[PDB]
């Protein structure tokens, strides 16, 4: 048993016709203090998987090292390490899910919520969640923390069920993700303007975008808001 | 949470003689491990040949003495300057203390004087006003050290006549004022050695038919 | 307890009061709080009395064995290191707060150590309940380049401040002086400003005053011959 | 990467001999001569500093070792075995005695503890016996001055005077003639130097001889003043100069 | 919340962020924390939204009734009425209020009233959760008798930093200028103040 | 609940001229219920006397433990243990249970057989030594005993005078404590004779 | 019942041959934050009394107003308000002591420790303490908070008993007070360098000194202190 | 405690106050919180005095043994050893450590290790109770590739403000300069830095 100290907020994601998108802001909060402004919380594993992590950053850095070590170990005595015996999203997820549930069962959890996004060998989209309790689930959209409450409603308007996935292009899906990140910046007190976004496509591969900013913000109506009821000026 | 009580330490001692009574108290006032004062008077002449001390939480002690002194003043006004007898003073103090039964004065009170036959009198009170007349009483921090000594030296307890096997007790006697003051000084010197809250000075008030006299003695300052 | 350490020209001096307590009662009026770790490494103890004795004796034992093993006179930094690692391991539960001083081939040294295992370096230090009273005197009269005589004076004055003003401290001042190139001089009861006055009365009883039921000889000797 | 030697390496042979103990005693016989003599007011222990090379600094190799402030030890046999035994003897004096009773053990009981350690190397799994015999001299309040020998078996005996190692048979005869119960400590040192001269071949001086005494309390060697009861160590190692002074009156 | 009031040559300026929080959710991102108790006496609010509104409404009532009987109240008087409510109801309130006003006699004045209900007259004041991060900055950069433009920049730079480091502060920077000329409202959006 | 005051009892020791005295009460109870009036708290190992107050199971356990240890001491050392050495053994034995202590207040008393010097000592439950010249007190009426001893005591008392002083210190202290009394025993110890006396006291 | 919020630290004082001295620093702390640097905690009442207050500053300001109102009330229908019927230190103290004990008895204390210093009509020195519990005491030296632990030992070396008071001059007494304030600045974490000092003398009257600073500080030996034991550089 | 480490053109500089507290009592006013783990790898300590000393002693041991086998360790390596101890013993430790060092290859580097045991490589870092009051100041005044004199002034002004507002910080300002030239110790007394 511990308490989280340095923390990361929402990770958001969705499936589209040919792949998956995942995103997370670049902040490490220390309670209410917005302490660290250059923290990468999307961690790629090979050219087919991105693991997005929220919660305790010290535990995130531990998980990052586990994944880095997993790639090293998979390469050992493996002539097909960059081909048929490369690490899959499903393998990386199940490993993390095993570790998470083992750690909760020893009453010493890794204080995180994790989304593994990727594309499998056969071109199938992979998107699955796991947290500090070892709870797992999959859905056409997935989000952690505040993102569950605010991003999912927006992303579900694009992909409400499985049959909507082939109808959704990469442009429409990315647009929905970028808008969701703006909404979180308006409304989450432990978020930042700067974020990272990753697209894993079955055709075009892994595209990792750094140093993105929330833009096209509406604050102009603020000038017209005065007082809390009766004040006229 | 706010705690309305505190502990100012200190120790007091009353002894009744044949035609006199003494009330003694150390002059040290403390909180925790700090000394607040080396000379803060704790035993008070209340008028009508009555001396009083309310040892423990000093704020409650001062409040009680102040209220009793006032009770004596109003007893004079309401009953034609009549002298408040020691027995009557004691019963009045019980009502002052029991009035705050559910928010007590955190003190041990001793009064001393002469009864209506001119004989020495010491009365003793618990925080909520139960009282008893006695030949002897110590109160406060070092009461547990001093009282057994007084049982032995004032009331001759566990002492027998030599050569009687153990069947004739040492007969009870009144002590002289000189003998009582010797026992008071040794009690406080002993208490000062072994109790950290006892020290600095000893102030004794002696009550006779002639009035109230004071004596002061130095105690160890460590 | 009041304990102090003061550095000077050619060494270091430590001092302490002689009171030990049990609740508000004084258990011992002439307690010895200056513990010898090795001939020229001594320390003053405050806190849980059993713990300070046990910890000084354990490290003093291991320092003696280390000295024999290495054929070298023990160093103060070694006593310090061994004390702090032992106290850290026990996470504050061993309630030993110590001022560690001495002379060794490296020179003269003065340290303090707390129960959780933290240490500090200084030219003057105080510990225990009377440490504020002692530190007030030290902060008012300390200077650089003190002589032996000046440092003894300052150290004992600082203990006196604890004796008179702290109810936790009292009785006598014990001093130990450790000078470079000399034997350490332990000055037990260096000051005695608290002798009890003569009592007013003698309480010697007449013989036969206490009532007895039975008398008997107790056999303390072993089983006898013949 | 296993210690599989859980069985005894010292066993009884058909004749009743414990071979490894006998062979350890043979190693002690080859070792350099050392001796001990007990006086009325002290004890002396002595040996030759057999230097392996003249480039070697023989001062650094201490054959005569302080165990406690009132107890000293010397040996004959294998030097490394002696060194580790001195380490263990010093430690057991603290762990099994000083940390319990607040005082140093009496000579006989420290000897008993050393003896125990040597016995265990004669019975425990996967070890050989120690290849040394020790001479332990000491003082304690209730037993007075004493001198003990300890062998590879763990057996120990008290002596008025004795010798062990190379020329022990000749040295023991020499001591039988000279020893009496009225000897002062200086007389015992004189006899120790005479006895040791017979077994030494080469140079005979303070630099080639190692000698220590258990004598009077030495408050000057204590290192501190202020405790009347602590009067100082009775163990004292004689200097190179102090030995040479007595060799002129020889 | 990050709030401040700064006296300068021509008067006083109040400043605030616009964020209201429920836990870590931002209940209002365009909050107005600068509230009028009299024509030229305003306050900055921090702490409970309910408590500071209730207090401010009562103070506005008291000063309206003061004006009907005795004419325009001083800034000191307004601060005293705030104090009385905050001090006497200290057990039941969580309010940190800065009172700022302009007289022609006294010019610009600032009074800060922290949690206990004490009053402190100061050349400038900072308060709210985000103020902790700018004590250093404000102490080094404040000068007396600044110009209007200098004081606007001082507040803009100060609250910019408070917003940057405090998660409980954010949104727009609102300001209210109090001089002889009148009452001016200023607003500054994220795209302006973040790049400073 | 507080282990040091379930059973009750007291021990006091004093030095005199070429003598020491150690004394104890006889009560054992379960809080308010008096159970036994024959529960002695003073034991001896050769010429060294040990009094023990506190939790009665630990009083009995520690007596058996120090009998064990002093028997082995004597076999190995070939002499009886002295008071100074026994004091250190008590301290060592208590401190090894630092974090699960015996709930006791031991008191050592005796005369060193070689130097002839009177010796007393007291300990807290984890083994800290108080080596007093004058007197040592222990038990549920320790405050009371401290007061009696500090006033009644004078140095260099003869054995028969020292008996009166220690007896009056014990008796009057016990009578001001609910959990002490029910009889008392006094040992007067000289270099080669020890007299044991049972005191007549009030039985409430 | 409440908790103190904005707080003032030690007030220190002593008697000398012809009068009394009292001192207190100019700080109002907000926990560990040294929030307000210009707070006056010595409050004169007439030309013969100074009330030094520590503890809660909101309650100090209340007490300040009570004393100000007490002077106003004493002047009413009193032709001798600036002469024989002027307020005495003893009157001002007893009033405060009554209020303090009444407030503790309603379980709603004024969270302060107070020292009333002054000179009476007959030239007698007055120095007495009262706190949130209503506890009162007098002594040749008096101090609150950390001052009780550190200032009293130093001031008692000058005046150890009553008989030392006539032997102590105003120069010696002020020197002792100024040194005590330096010691408190070295050692109290909630103190400041800036302080106020007041002398009430029977001959020369009330002298009130503002904007004093702790000076002649020793920090030079700090350069020679390195590490915490074994570090040599 | 107020501590910081700042990279600059020629290397890195560490800075700290000298105050140790027990409650509100100052146990040590001349504390040295800048501790050597290797010739040119140092750390700033905050949190428990016992914990940070124990950790620093273990790290010094690990890097001494690293040096005997593998030669001079990198600053990154020193930070990793600190991290391992802080992360794995997070339940039982209260340590906030800044690691700073000079290589010739990597030049000046700074790593901060807060309570959780996470690692963060930064151009400069601030930590300890007093650091809260200077986030604003430090963010506005830090530039990369400063000179030695500029970086000394930046740290002196920053810690001056931290000391001014934090009661848990105070005493002297100690600094340690790490460059190719060697190791320089600097000290600055109250009379110097208070008047800034
Ligand atoms: C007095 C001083 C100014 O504080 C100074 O620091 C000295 C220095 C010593 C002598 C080196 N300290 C003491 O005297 C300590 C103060 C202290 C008391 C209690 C806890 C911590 C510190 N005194 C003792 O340690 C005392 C020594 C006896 C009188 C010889 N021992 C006790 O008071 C003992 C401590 C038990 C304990 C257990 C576990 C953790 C910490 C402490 N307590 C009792 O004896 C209480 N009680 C036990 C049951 O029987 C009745 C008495
Ligand atoms: C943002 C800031 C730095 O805190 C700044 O001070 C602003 C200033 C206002 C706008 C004048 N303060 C707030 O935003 C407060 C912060 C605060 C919260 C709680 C206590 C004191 C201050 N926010 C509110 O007052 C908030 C306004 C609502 C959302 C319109 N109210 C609450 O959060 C409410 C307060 C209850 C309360 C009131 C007084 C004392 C203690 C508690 N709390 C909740 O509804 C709690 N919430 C917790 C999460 O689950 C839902 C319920
Ligand atoms: C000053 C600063 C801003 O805090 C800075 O971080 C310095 C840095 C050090 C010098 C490297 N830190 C301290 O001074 C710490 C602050 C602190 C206190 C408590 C927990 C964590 C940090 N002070 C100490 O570590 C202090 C050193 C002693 C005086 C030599 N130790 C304590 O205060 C001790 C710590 C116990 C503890 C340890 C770990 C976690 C939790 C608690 N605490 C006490 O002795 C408590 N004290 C309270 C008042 O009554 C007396 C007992
Ligand atoms: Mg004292
Ligand atoms: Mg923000
Ligand atoms: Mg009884």
């Amino acid at each position: 048993t511990q308490q989280p100290i340095v923390t990361g907020t929402s990770v958001i994601s969705m499936k589209y016709d040919n792949g998956v998108i995942i995103a997370a802001d670049n902040l490490g909060s220390y309670g209410s203090l917005l302490r660290f402004n250059g923290v990468e919380r999307l961690i790629p594993v090979g050219d087919n998987t991105v693991v997005g992590i929220s919660g305790d950053i010290s535990d995130m850095q531990h998980i990052e090292r586990l994944l880095k070590d997993l790639v090293t170990e998979n390469a050992y005595d493996n002539p097909l390490a960059d081909a048929e015996e490369a690490l899959e999203p499903s393998y990386i997820f199940e490993y993390l899910a095993t570790v998470m549930y083992q750690r909760r069962s020893k009453m010493n959890p890794l204080w995180n919520a994790i989304i593994v996004a990727g594309v499998q060998s056969n071109g199938d989209q992979f998107l699955r969640y796991v947290n500090l309790l070892g709870v797992t689930y999959s859905s056409p959209t997935l989000a952690t923390g505040f993102g569950a409450h605010m991003a999912n409603p927006l992303l579900r308007k694009v992909v409400d069920r499985e049959s909507d996935i082939p109808k959704t292009t990469v442009q429409v899906a990315e647009e929905a993700i970028v808008n969701a990140m703006r909404v979180l910046y308006y409304r989450d007190a432990r978020s930042s303007r700067n974020f990272s976004l990753a697209i894993i496509d079955k055709n075009t591969g892994l595209t990792f975008k750094k140093n993105l900013q929330v833009e096209n913000m509406k604050w102009d109506f603020a000038k017209d808001i005065k007082g809390y009821g009766t004040q006229k000026i | 949470q706010f705690n309305p009580y505190g502990d100012n330490g200190g120790t007091i001692l009353g002894i009744a003689g044949e035609d006199f009574a003494v009330l003694a108290g150390d002059t040290r006032n403390i909180t925790d491990y700090s000394i607040n004062s080396r000379y803060e008077p704790k035993v008070f002449d209340c008028g009508d040949n009555i001396v009083m001390s309310a040892n423990g939480f000093a704020a409650d002690g001062d409040a009680l003495v102040k209220r009793f002194k006032n009770s004596v003043k109003w007893y004079h006004f309401d009953h034609n300057d009549k002298k408040l007898s020691i027995n009557s003073a004691a019963r009045n103090i019980q009502h002052l203390l029991y009035g705050k039964r559910f928010f007590p004065y955190y003190v041990h009170t001793i009064i001393a004087g002469l009864d209506e036959d001119g004989k020495g009198a010491v009365y003793s009170f618990d925080p909520v006003g139960s009282y008893e007349r006695e030949q002897c009483r110590a109160g406060g921090a070092a009461a547990s050290l001093i009282m057994p000594f007084l049982d032995n030296q004032v009331n001759f307890k566990n002492q027998y006549e030599p050569g009687t096997n153990g069947k004739v007790k040492k007969p009870l006697k009144y002590l002289s004022v000189e003998e009582v003051i010797k026992l008071v000084r040794d009690s406080f010197t002993s208490a000062t050695e072994r109790h950290i809250q006892v020290g600095d000075g000893l102030e004794i008030l002696i009550v006779t038919k002639d009035g109230v006299r004071k004596e002061f003695y130095e105690l160890k300052r460590d | 307890t009041t304990i102090v350490g003061v550095k000077f020209n050619n060494g270091v001096v430590i001092a302490a009061d002689t009171r030990s307590t049990q609740g508000p009662i004084v258990a011992d009026k002439n307690c010895a709080k200056l513990h010898r770790i090795s001939p020229k490494i001594w320390c003053a103890a405050a806190g849980t009395a059993a713990d300070t004795e046990a910890v000084t004796q354990l490290i003093g034992s291991n320092i003696e064995l280390h000295s024999l093993y290495t054929s070298r006179e023990p160093r103060v930094v070694s006593a310090l290191q061994m004390l702090k690692q032992h106290l850290f391991k026990y996470q504050g539960h061993i309630g030993a707060y110590l001022i560690v001083a001495g002379v060794d081939p490296t020179g003269s040294h003065l340290f303090s150590i707390h129960a959780h295992g933290s240490t500090d370096v200084g030219y003057y230090l105080s510990l225990g309940s009377g440490s504020l009273a002692a530190m007030a005197v030290l902060e008012s009269h300390w200077k650089q380049d003190l002589t032996k005589e000046e440092a003894i004076k300052l150290a004992s004055d600082a203990i006196q401040a604890g004796i008179w003003n702290d109810l936790g401290s009292g009785s006598n001042v014990d001093v130990c002086v450790m000078e470079i190139g000399k034997d350490a001089e332990y000055l037990r009861n260096y000051l005695t400003p608290n002798v009890r006055e003569e009592k007013q009365k003698s309480y010697k009883f007449p013989r036969g005053t206490t009532a007895v039921l039975k008398e008997s000889i107790v056999n303390i000797c072993d089983i006898q011959e013949e | 990467m296993t210690d599989r030697y859980s069985f005894s390496l010292t066993t009884f042979s058909p004749s009743g001999k414990l071979g490894q103990i006998d062979y350890a005693l043979t190693a002690v016989k080859q070792g350099v001569t050392s001796l001990g003599i007990k006086a009325t007011n002290g004890v002396v222990i002595a040996t030759e500093k057999k230097s392996s090379s003249p480039l070697a600094m023989s001062e650094t190799l201490s054959k005569v070792s302080l165990l406690t402030p009132d107890i000293g030890a010397v040996y004959s046999g294998m030097g490394p075995d002696y060194r580790v035994l001195v380490d263990k003897s010093r430690k057991v004096a603290h762990t099994s005695y000083k940390r319990i009773y607040g005082e140093y053990p009496p000579t006989k009981l420290l000897v008993s503890e050393v003896a125990k350690i040597m016995q265990e190397a004669t019975q425990s799994g996967g070890v050989r016996p120690f290849g040394v015999s020790l001479l332990i001299a000491g003082h304690d309040e209730f037993n007075g001055f004493s001198l003990y020998q300890v062998d590879p078996s763990g057996s120990y005996f008290p002596w008025k005077a004795t010798a062990i190692g190379k020329g022990s048979v000749a040295a023991k005869t020499f001591l039988e003639k000279r020893w009496n119960d009225e000897l002062e400590l200086e007389d015992a040192i004189h006899i120790a130097l005479l006895t040791l001269k017979e077994s030494v071949e080469g140079e005979f001086n303070g630099d080639t001889i190692e000698l220590a005494i258990i004598g009077d309390e030495n408050p000057d060697l204590l290192g501190y003043t202020g405790i009347p009861t602590d009067k100082g160590p009775r163990f004292r190692k004689l200097t190179s100069q102090e030995i040479n002074d007595r060799l002129e009156a020889l | 919340t990050s709030i401040m009031a700064v006296t300068f040559k021509d008067g006083v300026i109040l400043g605030a962020d616009s964020r209201t929080t429920t836990g870590a959710y931002i209940a209002n991102r365009v909050t107005d924390k600068l509230t009028r108790v009299h024509d030229k006496i305003w306050c900055c609010r921090s702490g409970s939204a309910a408590d500071t509104q209730a207090i401010a409404d009562i103070v506005q009532y008291h000063l309206e009734l003061y004006t009907s009987q005795y004419g325009t109240p001083s800034t000191e008087t307004a601060a005293s009425v705030f104090k009385e409510l905050c001090y006497e109801n200290k057990d039941n309130l969580t309010a940190g209020i800065i009172v700022a006003g302009y007289d022609d006699k006294n010019k610009g004045e600032v009074y800060t009233i922290p949690l206990g209900g004490s009053v402190h007259k100061l050349p400038y004041a900072i308060a709210g959760s985000g103020s902790t991060f700018i004590y250093g900055y404000c102490d080094k950069n404040f000068r007396e008798n600044m110009s209007k433009e200098e004081t606007v920049d001082f507040i803009k730079h100060s609250l910019s930093q408070a917003i940057k480091w405090d998660g409980s502060s954010g949104g727009v920077i609102r300001m209210v200028v109090l001089t002889a000329a009148g009452v001016e409202r200023l607003i500054f959006y994220p795209d302006e103040y973040e790049q400073l | 609940s507080d282990p040091s005051s379930i059973n009750g009892g007291i021990v006091v020791a004093m030095t005199g001229k070429d003598c020491v005295a150690i004394a104890c009460d006889l009560r054992l109870g379960s809080q308010s219920l008096g159970v036994s009036n024959k529960f002695e708290k003073i034991f001896h190992y050769g010429h060294v006397f040990l009094g023990i107050t506190g939790l009665a199971t630990d009083v009995t356990t520690l007596n058996e433990m120090f009998r064990y240890k002093t028997n082995l001491y004597k076999l190995k050392e070939e002499r009886a243990i002295e008071p100074e050495t026994f004091t250190q053994l008590v301290s060592s034995s208590l401190y090894e249970r630092r974090f699960g202590p015996y709930f006791v207040g031991p008191v050592v008393a005796g005369i060193n057989s070689k130097s002839g010097k009177p010796f007393i000592a007291g300990f807290d439950l984890i083994g800290c030594i108080d080596e007093a010249k004058d007197f040592i007190v222990s038990g549920t009426a320790s405050d009371q005993l401290f007061g009696m001893c500090e006033s009644l005591y004078e140095p260099n008392l003869e054995p028969e005078d020292l008996f009166e002083t220690i007896s009056q210190a014990l008796l009057n202290a016990a009578d001001r404590d609910a959990l002490s009394g029910w009889g008392a025993v006094v040992y007067i110890i000289k270099k080669d004779e020890v007299v044991k006396r049972y005191l007549k006291m009030r039985q409430d």
